[PDB]
């Protein structure tokens, strides 16, 4: 926007805390997947364990 | 080696269009997948003459 | 003379006030499967012009 | 020239957001070690290899968009000067004419 | 070694998108300052006429 309706309004601030909740999120999710495939790292070594025994 | 290796040509099989077309390192991890199939080949003839 | 500069100025505010709507109704348009979707810099700046409501 | 500008500046800040993919898909790739976790045996597959532009060409396409935004910048400054010199001469031959 | 190369490659690139783009959006800027005074040309050539 050119000169002064370029303006700090409701969209822009929804925008803004939109995209740091993004960025939130995202951190979040892969927080998760880290945490799952340490899980799954697990269950791999358990059934290797397992099939040593057998 | 071979999780690492799949998983790091995996990660990068999820890069943009212009910028996956291949790499150094993706020649170095595709030919070193080679190099690990023929070393545990070797290893499990060993295992097996044991 | 007084009735043109208030005309000239109220002239300019609503051509403004045209590429304003143009701009917001393109923002309202984009969506995800838009095939102009980027990643930009520095989103969330305050540019040196930027009035209150 | 400023609808010009606007567009060859999204053509570069795109090659930019495929930079920053990249970058932060690469170096969680460079993160990874032998002892870590979060790793698998993913079945091969020529899904690790497609095309669009080799390292050569893709270096070739950054130059290549690089040039044109120094191009486009260099017009529009010479541009700015023609507004100098126009507006000038117009302000000047017009108080000559007004006196 | 490789991976990293690719990183620092990577880097270099996106500094020379960052202050290309910054580059144009200050020329964009001060190009609509100029055409914002061509306004002021054009309003103030209104009552001579």
């Amino acid at each position: 926007r050119p000169n002064v309706e370029l303006c700090r309004d409701q969209a822009q601030f929804g925008l803004t805390d939109e995209v740091h909740q993004l960025e939130a999120t995202i951190a979040a999710l892969k927080q998760k997947l880290a945490q799952a495939q340490d899980a799954l790292d697990a269950l791999y070594k358990h059934l290797a364990r397992l099939q040593a025994d057998i | 080696p071979l999780k690492v290796a799949q998983t790091r040509l995996y990660q990068r099989s999820h890069r943009p269009n212009v910028e996956l077309c291949r790499d150094t390192a993706q020649f170095r991890l595709v030919s070193e997948v080679e190099e690990l199939n023929v070393s545990l080949a070797t290893l499990r003839e060993k295992l097996l003459e044991a | 003379c007084l009735l043109q500069e208030a005309r000239q100025q109220l002239n300019a505010d609503h051509r403004g006030k045209m590429e304003t709507l143009d701009i917001d109704r393109g923002c309202l348009s984009l969506n995800l499967k838009s095939p102009n979707i980027s990643l930009k810099i520095n989103p969330t700046r305050v540019p040196s012009g930027s009035t209150t409501l | 020239q400023i609808r010009l500008n606007r567009e060859h500046k999204e053509t570069c800040e795109m090659g930019w957001s495929d930079k920053v993919e990249a970058y932060n898909i690469d170096e969680a790739c460079c993160r990874y070690h032998n002892q870590s976790t979060d790793v698998q045996f993913y079945p091969h597959s020529a899904k690790f290899e497609e095309s669009a532009s080799t390292p050569e060409t893709w270096a070739k396409f950054t130059q290549d968009n690089l040039y044109g935004a120094e191009r486009e910048r260099l017009a529009s400054v010479n541009l700015r000067e023609l507004i100098e010199c126009i507006l000038q001469d117009t302000a000047e031959d017009l108080r000559l004419q007004c006196d | 070694k490789k991976v990293g190369e690719h990183l620092q490659d990577t880097h270099c690139w996106k500094s020379e998108l960052q202050r290309h783009v910054e580059e144009l959006v200050a020329e964009t800027d001060l190009l609509l300052a100029q055409k914002q005074r061509l306004e002021r040309a054009l309003d103030a050539t209104a009552l001579p006429f």
